[PDB]
């Protein structure tokens, strides 16, 4: 099957630089015009760059906003579609996707441009006070304050438990991101069956498992 | 450069009915080699956008013949036929007749379904938050519809407005609903001078709120 995967997203300072890599398979690359399209969190579809084949001697195109700063490259023999990119600014924050023609989009790889700095996310349970007892069904969450940049991902008992839970987008308050994650179980599993969430910050490198505990006293 | 107009904006379906959207370019579409590029993309929530048609009207592989892509010059229309729960997404139209290759703003398809009133859960300060300074109180709004609701907090029967973040879920694959959280968070101090914590659910299934509180000590 065609298979686009960009790598190379991260958090960059105002005026740093990135490359992004996009490593295409299942086509010929070769015969194919490629292209950059990004998406700011929340907004929508943004044309960056383009690159015609070498039957069409690799001519770049670029949006206005990003001309003279992005460079978009190809290297045929890797099947390898490449987007450099200097002088970046904050607004250039942007969810980037590999392109094969209009056709076929890549997973995407995220940017961050900000003058804020990598801080893993502190990890709280959620549990119930003294709510009501004979409720058939438990509401449990985490909460996952005070992290950046983003993403996180939330995971309950290993991934076991898929439904009941609500995820909750992230929102950045003053250059810190908070989200949510709740998970609805029977009465009967928790407390019995223990149940733990499992956040996730790649950005830090941080791997944090919290299992959920009844309220003591 | 091309200006693409899509609209609505939002639109509000039941699974079944047809659904029409509208896209306008400031100058024809039509290029030089006689072939309007114009596609429409579906990107549907965590997901890559997805082409389904191109060339005005024609279907990429492995999209139904419910979308329907029309029109010329300037004036672009997708038709769907009748809603299906997995047409939920953004629809964005785009050019590439003239460079730069633009796109429209997006019209954002949502599943009209019943209403139905939030389950409302509330959450005292983890100790390992106290421990740290801070101390936040949760509470979430589980599988209601339609998605306007407000939420007030109140600390010791007093309204807090300051220190109050929302989030939304997209509308639940196979429900349709939504459900929302609502953190309020107070230094570790505030909270720790104050007794009763609660977060009143106004929301149009019913007149009076859902409440639900807590008591630092009971
Ligand atoms: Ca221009
Ligand atoms: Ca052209």
């Amino acid at each position: 099957e065609v298979q686009l995967e960009e790598s190379g997203g991260r958090l960059v300072q105002p005026k740093g630089s990135l490359k992004l890599s996009c490593a295409a398979s299942g086509f010929s690359f070769n015969t194919n015009a490629m292209n950059w399209v990004r998406q700011a969190p929340g907004k929508g579809l943004e044309w960056v760059a383009r690159i015609r084949s070498k039957i069409n001697n690799y001519s770049t195109y670029y949006a206005d906003s990003v001309k003279d700063r992005f460079t978009i490259s190809r290297d045929d023999s890797q099947s390898m579609l490449y987007l450099q990119m200097n002088n970046l600014k904050t607004e250039d924050t942007a969810m980037y996707y590999c392109v094969r023609g209009t056709t076929y989009w890549g997973q995407g790889t995220l940017v961050t441009v900000s003058a804020a700095k990598t801080t893993p996310p502190s990890v709280y349970p959620l549990a119930p006070g003294s709510a009501a007892q004979t409720n058939s069904m438990v509401t449990l969450g985490c909460l996952v304050k005070g992290y950046f940049p983003e993403p996180v991902t939330v995971t309950w008992n290993s991934g076991s438990l898929s439904s009941g839970v609500h995820t909750f987008p992230a929102v950045l308050q003053s250059d810190l991101y908070t989200l949510s994650s709740s998970v609805t179980v029977p009465s009967s599993p928790r407390p019995s069956e223990t149940v733990t969430c499992n956040v996730a910050h790649p950005a830090s490198s941080t791997k944090v498992d919290k299992k959920i505990v009844p309220r003591d006293c | 450069d091309v200006v693409m107009t899509q609209t609505p904006l939002t639109l509000s379906v039941t699974i079944g009915q047809p659904a029409s959207i509208s896209c306008k370019s400031s100058q024809s579409l039509l290029d030089s080699d006689g072939k309007t590029y114009l596609n429409w993309l579906l990107q549907r929530p965590g997901q890559s956008p997805k082409r389904l048609i191109y060339l005005v009207s024609k279907l990429d592989s492995g999209v139904p013949d419910r979308f329907t892509g029309s029109g010329s010059g300037t004036d672009f229309t997708l038709k769907i036929s009748r809603v299906e729960a997995e047409d939920l997404g953004v629809y964005y139209c785009w050019q590439g007749s003239h460079f730069p290759y633009t796109f429209g703003g997006g019209t954002k398809l949502e599943i009209k379904r019943a209403d139905a009133a939030p389950t409302v859960s509330i959450f005292p300060p983890s100790s390992e938050q106290l421990t740290s300074g801070g101390a936040s109180v949760v509470c979430f709004l589980n599988n209601f519809y339609p998605k306007d609701i407000n939420v007030k907090w109140k600390i010791d029967g007093s309204e807090r407005q300051n220190g109050v973040l929302n989030s939304w879920t997209d509308q639940d694959s196979k429900d349709s609903t939504y459900s929302m959280s609502s953190t309020l968070t107070l230094t570790k101090d505030e909270y720790e001078r104050h007794n009763s914590y609660t977060c009143e659910a106004t929301h149009k299934t019913s007149t009076s709120p859902i409440v639900k509180s807590f008591n630092r000590n009971e």
